[PDB]
């Protein structure tokens, strides 16, 4: 396992580093190409598109194997696991393999939610490009102070959401609507009503709530 | 403002913008990634699903331009 | 009915629009 | 006029170009294929207005006039238990508007399993037909399929029509829409809203009448039509038309 | 929605009915005003300058707690 | 930025009650507006959205409004 | 010649139904009047 003479870590030369970083843009714009229509339509172009997916995978599949090759995997202190995004690297890809693979072993009841982490692949870029990692650890520790402002912000929304539980927990239920027995009609923006009821000619009749029951 | 005597409160602030400059471009550029990545993200869970009878709105997940210009 | 005109070809097509 | 001058609940949408009388002289009984593009894209608004398309292009059909209706998503099919071209009394129409209300959209779209369809269906002699004015609707919203080889194959020396309608307000690529109309004697419209539904129809019969005209004396004969309701009441009449060229 | 009440509080507006004077029955169909423009744009910075300078007031109050540092 | 917004938007915010009719010569008469689902007859007008790029006053007003957030 | 009865007694003045309830010609087939 931890055979020597890797033959793999004199591959990680820069004329190989930077074809990653040339596939890598090549498939943020695949990505940015795809079209979603409604219910299982796909554009032509859409499904021209879909061929290319073997591809990628079969690039970034590459170099997850050349880089647990050259590399350890967990155990090895330097190994490929050990690096924060390396991690990350190895999920899209992973996620890649059987997302692909859902013809031979079926995915055996459905995903639906696999091909939602191609959308870490522009995040790729980063992690093949030292130049932003050190940029990237800039914001996220700038930021690391605002971790208690926002203790102190969920202190005020839990506060105030409870005094909305014990005020208005359901007294957003009843609109005004038209006489007009038949078609109830009500106001474009709603008139909600209560011991305050309608003002002239409506009648308090049951409502789902603002908007569309969820404010 | 070179006839004033605000201008070396001025350029300053242009020769200290310059020289940090491929600091706020590399920064611009991770503010960027993070709007695709999302924009993709946002057109898997609605690309597609805001055919609404009433019409789709404008603030779409469908295409992509139109995915940025709503994460945005 | 007995009698109906289609298909004339004294017709001018360049009118899709 | 009759009950809608100025008055309250009363909107006026008579329209003399929809009227039976006026679609009777203003051309030649038909033979449609209503064909609706019910795959995914149209799902939405776009069905809503497709259907309401249909029902109002099926008003302007008389007794004369031959329609069946089919729609395609990867595959066709007939929308109601009919399978051939039949007569577009009253009780068949509202057969064909209650199966295209219940129809619903989902998949892809195959234009030439939709297209052979059509003229399939247009070439079933086995049944009563109007044997004139062959026609296909397609109401489509738009795609990048303009299936020459199909037109090719189908309809070479141009006997069937076609009129391709893009419902819906979006931005498909209509270039494949506007080509099948020019290629195959027929015309392009457009309905981007309910409001556009009523006109379309009223043109394709614009469309349909210049045979009738390039037959200068011929055409003109008076024909009556069934028994109708007057629009300003006295009754049960009929009408005699002659269309003015 | 600030520039709806800008737009709604414009010139040619109805006019309450004020119920006490009997002139401008249907005359004074002028109950809103162009002013509406000056007023709107400038609370808007006004009102945003004066609370920024009461965020630094309240900043740079505290700017001895704000940079506190384990070393000193 | 408000010089480049009228040499972009300048007489294009223009917009017909009836959304069929889009020119001024088509925007007289009376339609019916399905839109409202209740069928009624309406007047159809030719109008500017209410917040232009027709000129530079209105270019800087509307785009002042875009600095603010709201409505952009 | 597509049967309806232009005249006939059992045609009276009113719209030809078309099934059970939730401008258009009345049509009454000469088989079906009789
Ligand atoms: C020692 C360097 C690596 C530190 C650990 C990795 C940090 C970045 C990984 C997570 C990036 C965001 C993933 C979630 C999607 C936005
Ligand atoms: C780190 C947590 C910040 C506060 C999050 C509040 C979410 C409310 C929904
Ligand atoms: C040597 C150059 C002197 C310039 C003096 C005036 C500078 C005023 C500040 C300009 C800031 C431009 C920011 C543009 C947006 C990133
Ligand atoms: C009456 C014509 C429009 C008047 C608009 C007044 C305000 C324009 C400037 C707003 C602030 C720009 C910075
Ligand atoms: C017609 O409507 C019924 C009732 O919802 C439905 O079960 C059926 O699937 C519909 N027809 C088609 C072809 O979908
Ligand atoms: C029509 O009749 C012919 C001869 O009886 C038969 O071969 C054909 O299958 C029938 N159906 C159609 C659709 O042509
Ligand atoms: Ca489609």
């Amino acid at each position: 396992n931890i055979v020597r003479k890797y033959a793999k870590k004199l591959i990680d030369w820069p004329p190989f580093e930077y074809m990653i970083l040339a596939t890598i843009i090549a498939n943020c714009i695949v990505l940015a190409l795809e079209q979603h229509l409604p219910e299982d339509d796909k554009t032509p172009m859409s499904r021209r598109l879909e061929k290319t997916e073997p591809y990628f995978i079969g690039i970034f599949c590459f170099e997850a194997g050349i880089k647990i090759v050259a590399l350890g995997f967990i155990f090895h202190k330097g190994s490929y696991l050990r690096n924060g995004w390396n991690v990350m690297d190895f999920i899209v890809v992973l996620s890649g393999i059987l997302a692909t693979a859902g013809t031979h072993f079926n995915t055996h009841v459905d995903l639906r939610t696999l091909r939602a982490v191609r959308v870490l692949r522009p995040l790729k870029l980063v992690s093949g490009i030292p130049s932003l990692q050190i940029v990237l650890k800039s914001i996220m520790k700038a930021m690391v102070p605002l971790l208690q402002i926002g203790l102190l912000l969920f202190f005020a929304i839990l506060m105030f959401a409870i005094i909305g539980l014990e005020f208005y927990s359901g007294k957003l239920h009843r609109a005004c609507f038209m006489n007009n027995s038949g078609i109830l009609e009500g106001f474009d923006p709603p008139h909600p009503c209560g011991v305050q009821g309608c003002p002239a000619g409506y009648e308090c009749k049951d409502w789902i709530g603002p908007n569309d029951g969820i404010t | 403002f070179k006839i004033t005597k605000y201008w070396a409160s001025l350029r300053n602030l242009v020769v200290s913008l310059m020289s940090s400059m491929k600091s706020i471009i590399s920064l611009l550029f991770l503010l960027f990634l993070f709007i695709v990545v999302f924009a993709l993200l946002g057109m898997q869970l609605f690309g597609g699903r805001f055919n609404f009878n009433d019409g789709t709105p404008s603030a779409n997940f469908d295409t992509f331009p139109a995915a940025i210009m709503t994460v945005f | 009915p007995d009698v109906c005109f289609d298909n004339n070809v004294l017709e001018d097509y360049t009118d899709c629009g | 006029w009759v009950d809608n001058s100025r008055t309250p609940n009363k909107i006026d949408l008579y329209d003399v170009r929809r009227r039976p009388w006026y679609i009777q002289g203003a051309a030649s009984p038909k033979d449609m294929l209503i064909l609706v593009d019910v795959s995914g894209s149209v799902s939405g608004l776009t069905l809503k207005l497709i259907r309401t398309s249909v029902s109002e292009m099926l008003e302007t059909l008389s007794d004369d006039d031959f329609v069946n209706v089919a729609s395609f998503n990867s595959n066709a099919q007939d929308v109601s238990c009919f399978q051939h071209l039949v007569q577009a009394n009253v009780r068949n129409k509202k057969v064909l508007k209650d199966a295209v209300n219940n129809i619903t959209a989902k998949g892809i779209t195959d234009y030439k399993k939709g297209f052979s369809f059509a003229f399939e269906q247009l070439l079933n002699y086995n049944v009563s037909r109007a044997n004139c004015n062959k026609i296909i609707m397609l109401f489509t919203d738009g795609g990048e399929e303009r299936a020459q080889e199909i037109f090719n194959k189908y309809n070479k020396d141009k006997k069937v029509r076609v009129f391709t309608f893009s419902v819906g307000q979006h931005n498909y690529d209509r270039g494949p829409i506007q080509w099948m109309a020019c290629e195959n004697k027929g015309y392009y419209y457009e309905i981007p809203s309910i409001g556009a539904i009523r006109i379309n129809t009223q043109e394709y019969l614009d469309v349909l009448g210049r045979p009738m005209v390039l037959a200068g004396d011929k055409a003109k004969q008076v024909q009556w039509t069934n028994v109708y309701l007057d629009a300003l009441e006295l009754g049960l009449v009929i009408t005699g038309t002659l269309p003015v060229f | 929605a600030w520039q709806e009440i800008m737009l709604s509080c414009l010139g040619e507006k109805g006019c309450e009915p004020d119920t006490t004077a009997p002139s401008g029955q249907n005359e004074n169909e002028r109950c809103g005003t162009d002013l509406a423009y000056v007023y709107f744009v400038s609370f808007i910075f006004f009102c945003s300058f004066l609370m920024l300078n009461l965020f630094v007031a309240v900043i740079m109050d505290n700017f001895e707690y704000l940079t506190r540092d384990s070393s000193i | 930025f408000a010089v480049i917004a009228v040499q972009l938007f300048k007489g294009k915010f223009f917009y017909c009650t009836d959304s069929s009719k889009d020119t001024e010569k088509e925007c007289i008469g009376n339609y019916v507006d399905h839109e409202k689902n209740k069928m009624e007859v309406k007047g159809r007008e030719w109008k500017r959205h209410e917040f232009h790029y027709d000129n530079i006053i209105w270019a800087l007003l509307t785009l002042f409004t875009v600095s603010t957030g709201e409505g952009w | 010649p597509n049967g309806y009865v232009l005249l006939h007694p059992n045609l009276q003045p009113k719209p030809i139904g078309v099934g059970i309830p939730t401008q258009e010609p009345v049509t009454l087939d000469f088989l079906d009047a009789e």
